[PDB]
């Protein structure tokens, strides 16, 4: 636990030290990329995925989990 | 008896359409059934549609099916002694006398215009139908 939450800080920390121009950013791509559909994407032969910046790095995650 | 026999061989093929035992067999008298039809079109005086027909169903529905079908495997009493030289004949209007064509024509585009138009949204709903559904584009 005390070597997990080390990790854990790191995302707060980059979280809560956001910029405003940054946020904007962020609330745009985080409700453009709410939902999917592989339907349309598909038909347009594109594939949409998570951007950078939408992405937790592995070691919050619940044991592994990167697909 | 041309008509006899073509009509008999008609129905043979359309009865064997489906009853038929595998999709390219039924495709197969499902053409023939058309160029019956046509034959029969054509001894009855039309030979413009009696050439859509093998156009359009049998040059292009018949196409499709094949390609779909190869992947994803008070009448008058017969008495006629003294009626076949009873025809009376007016001379008048053979002359300058149209085609099957050029009457069709006359009145398609320029009277009942709005059916001619609605025919093309119809196809129009084809095309796009045919494309919104089946592009996978993987």
């Amino acid at each position: 636990s005390a070597k997990n939450y080390i990790n854990l800080a790191q995302i707060h920390a980059s979280e809560n030290s956001k910029s405003f121009e940054q946020i904007e950013v962020e609330r745009a791509l985080r409700k453009k990329y709410a939902r999917k559909d592989e339907d349309y994407d598909s038909m347009l032969g594109i594939t949409r995925e998570t951007p950078p910046e939408l992405i937790l790095p592995d070691n919050v995650l619940p044991g592994g989990k990167p697909v | 008896m041309i008509l006899s026999v073509l009509s008999s061989l008609a129905l043979v093929s359309g009865l064997m359409v489906v009853r038929a035992k595998n999709p390219v067999h039924s495709v197969l008298f499902f053409i023939l059934v058309f160029c019956d039809t046509s034959g029969l079109l054509l001894l009855l005086g039309l030979d413009f549609f009696a050439m859509i027909f093998l156009v359009v169903y049998i040059g292009a529905i018949a196409v499709l099916f094949l390609f779909v079908v190869m992947m994803f495997h008070i009448p008058l009493l017969p008495t006629q002694r003294n009626t076949t030289s009873l025809r009376y004949t007016v001379y008048a209007g053979k002359v300058r006398s149209w085609t099957n064509l050029e009457t069709l024509g006359n009145l398609l585009y320029t009277y009942y215009f709005v059916w001619f138009l609605v025919s093309s949204l119809i196809l129009l709903v084809a095309m796009i139908g045919a494309i919104v559904l089946t592009m996978h584009r993987t």
